[PDB]
RNA sequence: GGAUUGAAACGCCAUGCUCAGGCUGGCGAGUGGGCGCCACUCUCCA
């Protein structure tokens, strides 16, 4: 039992897509006190639609800004959100409890790939 | 389903002789964050006619269920009322139908607009079906 | 101790996660109240799908009030964290009265693992 | 094709665990703390 690339359940690709924003900004700003992990887990979960919005902007600004500089990555974190974002057809306003335990499963499956390597 | 909760509480003072000697102590609550509830009753005249109880006395009883929740509140209690109520009377001293299949006239389900996590009345609907013939049914109390 | 690292049955799964949790929020608040078990062993029983969801927020805050310190024991823990769930595919809605037996036999298990030096 | 102190031999009919009772009254997570000091995109060809 572990990471499933198929799942294609809502929650579970929103917890991926988490994931991985969570690994892209890590990269991004080393040194942090805090992780998005820490300020916005919570909310993330029971506002998709209210903070995701928010979110990509930051990464978009980011991914513009790692360009300059020869290293990458990040153009694999670009194509994992690009795909995890043409799966998702829209962001719910709210989820029911239950869901939100299913969000929490595909977030710790992704971490522990990602966490490889 | 339902899920209770838990928060914690600060204290000025303390009330005993506490010499250890800023906030002080602690303390609990446990409550509900919204839930709708059912009930179901009988009334016998075969007993009543053994100790009396009348006709007013159904009337004041009726009036105690509209008017319970009123004068009930505390600290702890929250915010509570009653939502609706019907009544089933048979024609005769020993009932025309069974029981359960009159409770199974009332139904309640969610609203349209579902929505996850229910928080008010508006997110249920409720609907009553008809009686047969040898039952009354009012339910504008 | 008797602890089977490798059961792989899910209740089993669920009662050491439970036992992990308690550990950790121990750790956090040094003189509280009660333990984690004394309020939520019932629920968590009774329907284990609404309440992991709940838990896994607060064990989060415990976690980054941990790690800011020299005691990054937590570290430690969130790997544990890792490997449990990593063997689920989802929470069960319900539980016989036998699983809920087995639930318990993998909490004492782990407890006592834990308090291992 | 006389005779195992044997050959035959019911434990049987039937009986409410019952009437009823609040887990209650109420308590601040709160006083305040600089992300700072300084750094060339620069040296060629009608």
């Amino acid at each position: 039992v572990s990471l499933d690339p198929a799942r294609t359940d809502r929650p579970y690709l929103l917890g991926r897509l988490f994931a991985v924003l969570e690994k892209a900004q890590e990269d991004a700003v080393p040194g942090a006190n805090a992780t998005i992990k820490d300020r916005y887990l919570a909310s993330a979960s029971a506002n998709p639609g209210q903070v995701f919005h928010m979110l990509l902007k930051n990464a978009s600004n980011h991914t513009a800004k790692l360009r300059k500089d020869p290293e990458r990555k990040a153009i694999h974190y670009e194509i994992m959100m690009q795909e995890i974002i043409d799966n998702i057809s829209d962001f719910p306003v709210t989820m029911s409890s239950d869901e939100q335990g299913l969000f929490m499963i595909g977030y710790y499956h992704q971490r522990k790939a990602l966490f490889t390597k | 389903p339902v899920v209770p909760q838990e928060v914690s509480i600060t204290r000025m003072a303390v009330t005993t002789k506490a010499e250890a000697e800023d906030n002080r102590t602690m303390g609990r609550k446990h409550i509900v964050p919204y839930g709708l509830y059912v009930a179901h009753g009988f009334i016998s005249a075969p007993l009543a006619e053994k100790t009396g109880f009348s006709d007013e006395d159904l009337t004041l009883f009726w009036d105690a269920l509209v008017n319970m929740f009123e004068h009930d509140r505390s600290a702890a209690r929250g915010l509570m009322s009653s939502r609706k109520l019907i009544v089933f009377k048979h024609q005769n001293r020993l009932g025309n139908a069974p029981a359960h299949k009159l409770f199974d006239l009332v139904k309640v389900s969610r609203a349209e607009g579902s929505s996850g996590p229910a928080r008010s009345f508006a997110d249920y609907a409720v609907t009553v079906g008809q009686a047969p013939e040898g039952v009354e049914v009012k339910e504008m109390l």
